């Protein structure tokens, strides 16, 4: 048996046991990825590396994760990439930026990737984003195409809570975002 | 209150190696926005 | 407010959340800080960072560890030197080995030592263990000679069950050894 | 069942920095002795 729990309910300036990458810092009991500036990556990780199975015995871990977050753009249409929650290998490094959320680098299935992303992408990119033009939370593996998407309106400024699970016996990663109004 | 909801299988042994990074990552592009988290809590368990 | 949380039942070859200094290693489900061999050291690190006090508020965290161990000595006449459960700065590298512990380096109060450990002295350095020669528990605080010390009869090649809590409110750190029989 | 309790205290804010790192040690001279940890938990609660 191997256990971690963490919770954080404000952030420190020297948040020693998180990493940040790109503009991501720590400011006034949060942590802010991005400020509202073009073209620019912010990616903040913990620090401890987590193991998630273990090849001796096949066991695959189970996990949850809750957050807070807000998205403060200049207007409902002028917002963009977006922002995830990842899983990755314990040397990750910024991946492409823009459409590409800082974790992917193609829409093709890259397996050498070993990534898992839950992104809220604000911006419709024709070449891989649902043909609805709608913003949504997505299920990522390896590629920048979601494997399942789910419409979804963004409300600016808004703190929406948000709580991912996996189950292990199931292998089902399940996602729920929810606003107070 | 509004909420959403999505699921979908992920078989993480064949994706992810045994040891792993959790993290957030944001990006703007030519249009953009802050982004930022005020809580976080995680908890995993193996075997 | 942040809470961290682990528990480890079982150690695994390539235990990545852990820090290794001098002989520690992990084999067979079991963490080896020392071989039965003569003048050595070793030492394990939970990788990572604890916040333990804050700046700003001037707060202090409440603690509880709890672990199991063995020393497994050639017998009850040949055992040195010991084993501590400690907590130093984030940089700790090994410091004096034998009588010193692998973490400090003078029996005088040394400030910028800034390490806490709880020792299980096995054997008597007579210029600073109790008289009485004893095998002992003991509180440091930035030296080797104790604050205060309890005398303890080492139970050979058996598993000690040792809690160590530390209330904020008090600022009394308690240990506690227990062993089957 | 045999035990053993000892108590001190310990103004931490005053000895050890903000943030710190917690593990085990253990050493061997002339006299020698094999030192195993066989389980570890912990929990730390700021605030
Ligand atoms: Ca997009
Ligand atoms: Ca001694
Ligand atoms: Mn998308
Ligand atoms: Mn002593």
């Amino acid at each position: 048996t191997e256990t971690t729990s963490f919770s954080i309910t404000k952030f420190s300036p020297d948040q020693q046991n998180l990493i940040f990458q790109g503009d991501g810092y720590t400011t006034k009991g949060k942590l802010t990825l991005t400020k509202a500036v073009k073209s620019t990556v912010g990616r903040a990780l913990y620090s401890t590396p987590i193991h998630i199975w273990d090849r001796d015995t096949g066991n695959v871990a189970n996990f949850v994760t809750s957050f807070t977050f807000v998205i403060d753009a200049p207007s409902s249409y002028n917002v963009a990439d977006g922002f995830t929650f990842f899983i990755a290998p314990v040397d990750t490094k910024p991946q492409t930026g823009g459409g590409y959320l800082g974790v992917f680098n193609s829409k093709e299935y890259d397996k050498t990737s070993q990534t898992v992303a839950v992104e809220f992408d604000t911006f419709y990119n024709a070449a891989w984003d649902p043909s609805n033009k709608e913003r949504h939370i997505g299920i990522d593996v390896n590629s920048i195409k979601s494997v399942n998407t789910k419409s979804w309106n963004l409300q600016n400024g808004e703190r929406a809570n948000v709580v991912i699970a996996f189950n292990a016996a199931t292998n089902v990663l399940t996602v729920t975002l929810t606003y107070p109004n | 209150v509004t909420s959403y909801t999505l699921n979908e299988v992920v078989p993480l042994k064949d994706v992810v190696p045994e040891w792993v990074r959790i993290g957030f990552s944001a990006t703007t592009g030519a249009e953009f926005a802050a982004q930022e988290v005020h809580s976080w809590s995680f908890n995993s368990q193996l075997g």
